[PDB]
């Protein structure tokens, strides 16, 4: 029964972490993706000038 | 993958970036044989170079370098077009004139 809750925290514990690296890891994707899609529209805006 | 992809992408921008200053300054050029000395900053389009070099929990985005009211499509490509038809202006005073 004890070994029960001790996994039960150490789930918990590894899911708090989890969840963080996770956020951190949405922020670096939205970053990418505004990066690439203002790479892309200047692209397209400077052979459209060109 | 989009890192990869990001990178990619940044060196095709930065190729295309010298290929636009080289067609710019090459149109200078043209316009100033004729007298014509356009300001080749004027149509020069400006991009840190170490842009991509920044940490992905900061944020990039295209008001950073291109705030509303100065995008390509908002001043470079109205002002060029601008260019363009003075140029025909141009074309039309010196057939008159021919």
């Amino acid at each position: 029964m004890e070994e029960l809750s001790e996994g039960i925290k150490e789930l918990n514990d590894l899911l708090i972490q989890r969840k963080k690296t996770l956020d951190d890891l949405t922020a670096q994707q939205k970053n990418l993706q505004d990066t690439v899609t203002t790479f892309e529209t200047i692209i397209s805006e400077l052979y459209d000038v060109l | 993958s989009r890192k990869l992809e990001a990178e990619g992408i940044f060196k095709s921008l930065l190729d295309t970036l010298r290929q636009y200053d080289s067609s710019i300054q090459n149109l200078t050029r043209s316009r100033s044989q004729l007298g014509h000395n356009v300001n080749d900053s004027s149509l020069k389009i400006n991009i840190s170079e170490n842009l991509l070099d920044r940490d992905f929990h900061e944020g990039i985005s295209y008001e950073q370098l291109f705030p509303k009211g100065s995008g390509i499509n908002e001043s470079i490509k109205k002002s060029i077009l601008k260019l363009n038809d003075e140029i025909q202006e141009r074309i039309k005073t010196i057939e008159k004139d021919n």
